[PDB]
Formats: structure tokens, C-alpha cells, sequence
């Protein structure tokens, strides 16, 4: 049962090229680095409100 | 609504001025500058229209108010004259047009009292201190250094006659309201913003013959405070040029 | 003296100074210059030979 | 389509020969104005009567491709076993392409090329004579080290630098097969430029010619053991492959030998070899 | 890393008009300078730092 | 997920045979070089002109 | 028809060149010059297009052509840094991109012979005379005054190396029709005309420190005449820069 992905791959003039990972282990301890995820959210650090503030409008008014 | 009416952010270009003590912004007659018409061109050659590079906010120089001064003018567009690629277009093109939005900055705190008058006169030609005399050029203008007005009504040779209750050309100053003004009276608001469009009896005329508007800034209420609460509080005027649209194309020079 | 304090971080302006006077003046280049070099930004950046972006300076 | 997708290709072959026969025609197909600056698309059948011929020839070792992507090597530094108090137990290489001859005459064909590559090292060590040169030696590691732009630097052989929490390190065991690793793109440009005219300052001065623009980082070479009773001499022989090419702009083949490699300077040469006559058979 | 390369410009900053103050009260006062990197920011090509080093092993 | 492709053979007296290719790492950077690509285009250095040419009229006319 | 394909006339601006005697017009690797798109874009502050103003035929400086002369070159964007609008926007922005039309002109009558290659190469990075020394910019370019090659391999100190053959930069001379090129041959034609595009290999550059192109012009047939048949026959290169924009607006400087 093999799992198929999109390799890393700039951007282009104006695609997808696939590789095969296979796990031979029974631990996913055992298994490779995580290094394709790039989510992330800022909104805990940055903006840590309980009031919403636009920001268009005056911060106190 | 989070709304006030005392901020106002006026971007244009890469120059924005925020203000956060201002009372609305004249526009001057009613009507927002704008790029010529097709039915009232005259001259044949495409114009060149720099857009972004030459409009945007030109710091002038600033003076200091006292409590014995008198007044300031600058006229425009002769003033800007040094000012950036709006000079050199100005320059190497016999034809100009442009708008302007002049923006007068001034503050201080509570404990101070003062009110100026901040008006733009279109056309104003103005007298001279020898009555049998004819003005020149140097005391009409210093550039983009302001020409200060007088209380003594004596001047030297080729001096303008520079009276203030006479406005320099021969009208009560009590009636130069008729034109686009505000006041910066200390205690309300701080700034002064008149939205000038382009007025003249022609389409396009000459940047350096013609002298458009004279900004002219005068105390009717002396700037007075009380010992030891600062004594020196400048007045800067920062001007912005808007749709600038030149016609004609030639080698530099005046002559 | 004043980069062992809390003097460092403050700028000194005055009333009674004349218009257009520099308060201050630094060339742009975080991680190299040494005003923005021990920041936040700055420390992040050290990890890495190469930048890209836009910087914003919040005056208080 | 992508070319680093590697297993898409494409097929074309070398043009026909369609046979013609005599003619006596109001037009002209050999006759054409030099300087236009186009070249005569004439063919033989338009001055011979040709038969038909099928080419099945097809180009195909001259693809930029397969051109250029064959191991070079670049440079080859040498380094002792040692102490801390020698200054030649560990050595150091400002990576550039310029030290050899052949490679950077071919890259200098094109005036921008942007490639992927593949970097191979061969160590070889050899016995330094001494007196105890027949001292018993266990086998040793060789520890390469790339360092980026503004990274830390060795002051010597042990020192806190060689830990490499970021840096990529390879440590090969002498009698195995050769280090291996492939690099992607690296520039901070769309291309790399082996021509640049232009100054490092905008007022016209300081360093003049490509190597404003070059700038990636050194590799740091040293022995992990711990000296034995006589020194060890290793030479690193660095090869480079460039692959997944593509390239802009040809220039003329260099004619004049190199003088240095920082700059472009040569001393002229003659045109070409002399001949006896005008006239030769 | 500096380099002569690629440079950033400068910031500076100038008095407009000026500090004004009332009678009775301090003539200087001190401003504060914040700095962060905006929303659209990426970096690359990871390296070591040199602001920090060791000569041993720390006990 | 394999990939499929043909080798490249000479030609024949009056075919095809095929490889098998697989990706084994997650950086395109990491794939054998792309030595299968004919492709060309003379027409850029051989005639950069404005107005066409054609082969069997006068050049100057 | 009534046309012929030996006159051409090319307007640009408020400038047209015409001519009676041409070989067709070589477009620089088969692209026409224009804007930059928002695929391609960097820089985050709106460019200014001055269309009409900053493109214009700029005739710069002609030499004469003699019997034993060796050959010219000028370097671009370098050379337009004192012509009108062009050199202002140049000097007030850090970055520009624009495309080129080189137009060269020359003629004689029909008892004259000789041939020139007129080249245009991009990125030419030159020697120097010293091999041990290092070029400085006043041997690199005299700004609108054409550099001379020299046919005696000694030079001065700072001196650039520049014996004919080997075009001053170690290439036979003989294989520089790569680049986009064409020939006056005095019999047909009597002016070249190249329409360049931008080539580099980032989006806009610094129009100070950065040489886009040299446009190098080497008689490979020397001029020759029978006497008393004219002895002064000049060659004129007339540029116009094509889709200009800039981004980046300070202060002018060079440092
Ligand atoms: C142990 C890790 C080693 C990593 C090595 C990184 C090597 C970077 C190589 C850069 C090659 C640059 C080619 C430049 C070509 C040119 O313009 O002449």
C-alpha cells in the first residue's frame, strides 16, 4: 500500500511531479520528518484581543 | 458607528499627512481638480502625465510666528520651482497644468491663544511702495522662502507695497474671505486644508511668466501666551501638486 | 553608559528646537545594523543568509 | 514541459532532402544582402538537382542538457593530520568556478544559466615519511563542512564552530563510495550571471567585473580522528555537475588563455594559426 | 549578511514643526521605537548564528 | 506510482522498449537529469527580422 | 503595390527619422520591447511611465570615419545620462527599465568603398591593458563621447585593453555577429537600425552601476576613395529609449 505526494517545485513561466513513500516499519516513530505543512496562523501572538479592533477605524475612541 | 470627523488622512503619492485636529477641507469653488477635456484642448502634441512621480507632498520651508510678526506669502506655482521632478518637468516643458492641495500645519498647547487668517488669492498683483515706481522680480518672490509682509508702510526701491490692512494691493484685508480660506484658530483645530483646482482664463499657460495663486498667511489675532510655556512655534506649509499634465517639449532654460 | 541602562531605548526630544532638525538617523539593514540587530526580527534573521519582505516601524 | 521532470521528453528529427529538378526560373534563392543581418536559409537542392534522401539522424548530444551535465573538477585542496597548534590540520575553499580552465570556458558560452547541481568529493589519503611511518593507523573519517554567507568560522581545528547545529556536514569513511549530495538553485537572482559590467558602488568605483555578484558561503574541510604517531597528508578533489540547465544568450567561445580568476583580463593573441600560402591544396 | 551589493536605504527622522509645551511643565520628553516585519516576509537559506560560542563543554 | 517511458534506439531496416522510472525523495532537485528533450528553435539567432523574407525572392527589392 | 521596401520612416514621440536606403530592421532576438507585467513585478511602489517625454530620438555625439581609424564603442544605458527627461528621471530614481532603438546613420557616394559591422552586445565586460591592474571608470566610457579601440597593444595605466582583434574582452573579433547585428556596406545600404529589448537577468536595475549593452562599431573593410572626392564622411548614432518606467523616488545622487 503505497502513498503518493507532490514533490517541492518552484513556481513557473507562464507542475506536479509525484514521488512514492512506502513505511517498512511497524512505529511511526520510525518513520521521516514531517517537512510538508506550511499552515500556520499569527493571530495568537499578534492580535491577542477580546475586543475586535478594525483597522480603519481610530484604536480608542 | 467609531467614526470622528477631527482625523483626516490624505494620502497621494508616496506622501501621506495624518492629522488628528482639523475642521473639514475646503474644496475651492466646488470643483475637484481634473486632467484637460478633448474639447478644450488647443495645443496638437500628446501630453506627458508623470502621474505618481510629481504629485505628491512638497514640504516648503517654515517660519516662525511671533507675537510682532506680521504675515507671509509665497506664490505658487513659482514656488516649487526646486521642488523635485515637478521643477525639472517644469523646466523642459513650455506648457503647464496642475491642481494643487495646500496644507498649512501649525499647533500648540492649551495655554496659548492666536488665530491666522490662511487664504488663496487667485491673481493677485500688487502694488509698489514707490508709487511712480515698478516692481521687480527679487520682491515679489524669494522662491520657496516666504516673502514677508510689513507694518511700517516705508520700503526700500523696487519695495512692494506691503502694508498689512491693505493686503498689498490696495483692498480692506477684512474682505479677502471672498476667496477659499480656513483659520487656524489655536484652540479648535490645528491644520488648515484648501483643495485649490486650477483657475486661469487660457487652458494651459507658462509655470514661469504666470503667477497662478499667492498663498497668503496673516495674524489677525496676535499669538500671545503666558512666561515660561515655550516661545517658539513654527508655522510649515506643505503643498501637493495633483494631475500635472505638461505640453510642449524643449531644451531648459528661461531664455 | 547608556547601552548597560534603560537610557538605550528611550530618545530624547526637546521643546524649543528648531524645524527640520534630524532626531535621528540609521541606515536600513536588520541583522547587520546594529540598532535593529538584537531585536525580536533581528535575532530570527541571523539564522538565515537570505531576507525578503517589508518592515514596519511603530514610533510611540 | 519541466525540466525537472526528467522522464517527459520530446522527439524531433534532422530535416529531409526533397529531390528537384533543372530549372530555368525568374527567381533567385542563392542571392541575398549580407547586411540585413540574416542568414540564407539556402538548402542544396536550390543550386544541385538532388534525389530524395531521409535523415534519420537526430541531435541529441548537443541538447544544452547533455552537454553540460558530465563531472568537472573544479579545485583540489590539501590538509594534514594535525594539532591545534598547526595551521594546515584543517583548510578551507571560497567556492567559485573560475580555477579551473576547461570548466569556465564552457560555462562562459552563455551569459545566464540557471541549473540545479550535483556535487561529488573524492578524498585520497596518503603516508607522510618519518621515522614511525611504520606506525599502525585505524581507518579515518573525513569531516566536510558548508558554511553560508556570514556563518561562524574554524580558528582552528577544534573549536565550537564544527558542531554544525544549521550547517549541512558530510562525514565519509575513507573506502567507500565518493560523498554525494545535489543543491538546488541558490541564487538571489532569476539566473546566475557569469557576466556582470557594472560596479559594486553607485558612484562608479570599487570592484569592477562578476565578482560583485558571487558570493556562496566555503567549504571547510578537516580529520575528525585525533592525530597519530605520524602525519597524514589528504587532497579533496571537488567535482561539480551542473544538471536540469536551461540558458540565455550565447556569447563567443573564449580565444585567449586566462590570467586570473577574479576578472576577465587576458593579454591578445593572434586571430588564428598562420598558413603558407593564399593558395594551399 | 551585509554585503555592498544590495543595500536598504535609510530611515530618518526630522522635527515638522516642533515640541510645544505648557507653562508648568517638563521641557524634554523621550519617545520609543517599535519594529516587526509585516505580513508578506520569508526567509531562506538556513544557517548558524555567531552570537553565540563556547571554548568547552559547559558544567 | 511508477512512470513509464521510452529508451532511446536507433533506427531499423525496413521499436519501442520502455523503463521504468520512480522518484524515491521529496525535492524535485533530487530528480536524474532531463537527458530526453529535442526540442529546438533556430528562427531567434537565424532571422531576428521585422518583415519577413522569402527565400526565393530578391532580399533588396 | 507602390511601395518599396528601401524607404522606411519611423516616428516615436515628436521625433521621426526617415530614410531612403535601408536593409529591413533587425528586432533584437525576435521580441519587441514593452512594459513590465504584475507576474514579474518586485517592487511594491507604482511605477511613473512618462510615455512621450523620455522617448525621443537622442542624437548623440558622430565621429569621423578615416582610413586607419580602428573603431568606436558607447556604453548603455550610460551614454543618455545627460539627455533631457531621460538623464532626470534616471538621476532621481533608483531603478529604471527601458528597451532601445539604436538607429546609426552614415552615407557616401558611389566612389566610395569600406564596410562597417555595427553590433550591439550585451553585457561586455572588458579587460584591462595591465594584467595586473584593475580598469576605473573614465577608460570604461567618456560618457556621450565615443571610447576608441587601438590597434598597438600598449596602453596607459587604468587603460582598458582594446587591440581591434580581440574585441577587448579576449573573443576573436570575427565571431561577434552572434549578437544582434548589421552591416552599412557602402553600395547598398547607408544606415543600420536595431531595435534592442531589455536583457537581464532581474526585473529592473540600477541605471548607474549596472552597463545593460555596449554598442561597439568596427570598420572591417577600411574606407577608401580616389582622390579629391570628399575626405570628411561622418558616422551619426541617433538612440531613442522605448517603454521606460522607473520605481523608487528619492533624493538625486550618484552617493
Ligand atoms: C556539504 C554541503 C555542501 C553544499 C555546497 C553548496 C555549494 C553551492 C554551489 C554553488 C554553485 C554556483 C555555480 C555558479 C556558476 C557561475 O555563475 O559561474
Amino acid at each position: 500500500g503505497a502513498q503518493v505526494s507532490t514533490q517541492k517545485t518552484g513556481a513557473h513561466e507562464t507542475s506536479i511531479i509525484h514521488y512514492t513513500n512506502i513505511n517498512y516499519y511497524k512505529d511511526a516513530a520510525s518513520n521521516s520528518a514531517n517537512r510538508q505543512d506550511f499552515t500556520q496562523d499569527p493571530g495568537k501572538f499578534t492580535e491577542p484581543m477580546k475586543d475586535v479592533m478594525i483597522k480603519t477605524l481610530p484604536a480608542l475612541n | 458607528c467609531g467614526y470622528s470627523d477631527r482625523v483626516r488622512s490624505i494620502t497621494l503619492g508616496n506622501s501621506t499627512i495624518t492629522t488628528q485636529e482639523c475642521a473639514n477641507v475646503v474644496v475651492g469653488y466646488g470643483e475637484w481638480p481634473e486632467y484637460l477635456s478633448d474639447n478644450e484642448a488647443t495645443a496638437e502634441d500628446q501630453p506627458t502625465q508623470p502621474d505618481v512621480a510629481t504629485c505628491r507632498f512638497y514640504t516648503l520651508d517654515s517660519v516662525q510666528w511671533e507675537n510682532g510678526s506680521p504675515g507671509w506669502w509665497w506664490k505658487f506655482p513659482d514656488a516649487l520651482r526646486d521642488m523635485g521632478l515637478f521643477g525639472q518637468n517644469m523646466y523642459y516643458h513650455y506648457l503647464g497644468r496642475a491642481g494643487y492641495t495646500i496644507h498649512v500645519q501649525c499647533n500648540a498647547s492649551k495655554f496659548h491663544q492666536g488665530c491666522i487668517l490662511v487664504v488663496c488669492v487667485p491673481e493677485a498683483e500688487m502694488g509698489s511702495a514707490q508709487t511712480s515706481g515698478v516692481v521687480n522680480y527679487e520682491h515679489i518672490s524669494k522662491g520657496e522662502i516666504a516673502s514677508r509682509f510689513t507694518t511700517t508702510t516705508t520700503a526700500e526701491d523696487h519695495g512692494v507695497q506691503a502694508a498689512v490692512w491693505n493686503a498689498g494691493m490696495g483692498v480692506g484685508v477684512g474682505n479677502l474671505t471672498i476667496f477659499p480660506h480656513q483659520w487656524i484658530n489655536l484652540r479648535t483645530n490645528n491644520s488648515a486644508t484648501i483643495v485649490m483646482p486650477y483657475v486661469n482664463s487660457v487652458p494651459m499657460d507658462n509655470m514661469y511668466r504666470h503667477h497662478n495663486f499667492t498663498l497668503m498667511i496673516i495674524p489677525f489675532v496676535p499669538l500671545d501666551f503666558s512666561a515660561g510655556a515655550s516661545t517658539y512655534v513654527p508655522i510649515t506649509v506643505t503643498v501637493a501638486p495633483m494631475c500635472a499634465e505638461y505640453n510642449g517639449l524643449r531644451l531648459a532654460g528661461h531664455q | 553608559a547608556k547601552v548597560s541602562s534603560m537610557e538605550a531605548y528611550r530618545v530624547e526630544l526637546s521643546t524649543n528646537t528648531n524645524a527640520g532638525t534630524q532626531v535621528f538617523g540609521f541606515q536600513l539593514n536588520p541583522g547587520a545594523e546594529s540598532v535593529m540587530n538584537r531585536t525580536l526580527m533581528g535575532e530570527i534573521l541571523n539564522y538565515y543568509a537570505h531576507w525578503s519582505g517589508s518592515i514596519k516601524i511603530t514610533f510611540v | 514541459g519541466d525540466v525537472q521532470n526528467a522522464v517527459e521528453g520530446a522527439m524531433v528529427r534532422v530535416a529531409d532532402t526533397v529531390q528537384t529538378s533543372a530549372t530555368n526560373s525568374e527567381r533567385v534563392p542563392n542571392l541575398t544582402a549580407v547586411e540585413t543581418g540574416h542568414t540564407s536559409q539556402a538548402v542544396p537542392g536550390d543550386t544541385m538537382q538532388t534525389r530524395h534522401v531521409i535523415n534519420n539522424h537526430v541531435r541529441s548530444e548537443s541538447t544544452i542538457e547533455n552537454f553540460l551535465a558530465r563531472s568537472a573538477c573544479v579545485f583540489y585542496l590539501e590538509y594534514k593530520t594535525g594539532t591545534k597548534e598547526d595551521s594546515n590540520s584543517f583548510n578551507n575553499w571560497v567556492i567559485t568556478t573560475r580555477r579551473v580552465a576547461q570548466l569556465r570556458r564552457k560555462l562562459e558560452m552563455f551569459t545566464y544559466l540557471r541549473f540545479d547541481m550535483e556535487i561529488t568529493v573524492v578524498i585520497t589519503s596518503s603516508q607522510d615519511q618519518s621515522t614511525s611511518q611504520n606506525q599502525n593507523a585505524p581507518v579515518l573519517t573525513h569531516q566536510i563542512m558548508y558554511v553560508p554567507p556570514g556563518g561562524p568560522i574554524p580558528v582552528s581545528v577544534d573549536d565550537y564552530s564544527w558542531q554544525t547545529s544549521t550547517n549541512p556536514s558530510i562525514f565519509w569513511t575513507e573506502g567507500n563510495a565518493p560523498a554525494r549530495m545535489s543543491i538546488p538553485f541558490i541564487s538571489i537572482g532569476n539566473a546566475y550571471s557569469n557576466f556582470y559590467d557594472g560596479w559594486s558602488h553607485f558612484s562608479q568605483a570599487g570592484v569592477y567585473g562578476f565578482t560583485t555578484l558571487n558570493n556562496m558561503g566555503q567549504l571547510f574541510f578537516r580529520h575528525v580522528n585525533k592525530p597519530n604517531p605520524a602525519a597524514i597528508t589528504s587532497v579533496a578533489r571537488i567535482y561539480f555537475k551542473p544538471k536540469h540547465v536551461r540558458a540565455w544568450v550565447p556569447r563567443p567561445p573564449r580565444l585567449c588563455p586566462y590570467i586570473n580568476s577574479t576578472n576577465v583580463n587576458f593579454e591578445p593573441k593572434p586571430v588564428t594559426e598562420v598558413r603558407t600560402n593564399i593558395i594551399t591544396t | 549578511e551585509k554585503d555592498p551589493y544590495t543595500n536598504a536605504g535609510f530611515v530618518t527622522c526630522w522635527y515638522q514643526t516642533s515640541v510645544v509645551s505648557p507653562a508648568s511643565n517638563q521641557p524634554k520628553c523621550y519617545m520609543m521605537c517599535m519594529v516587526s516585519a509585516c505580513n508578506d516576509f520569508s526567509v531562506r537559506m538556513l544557517r548558524d548564528t555567531k552570537f553565540i560560542e563556547q571554548t568547552s563543554f559547559y558544567q
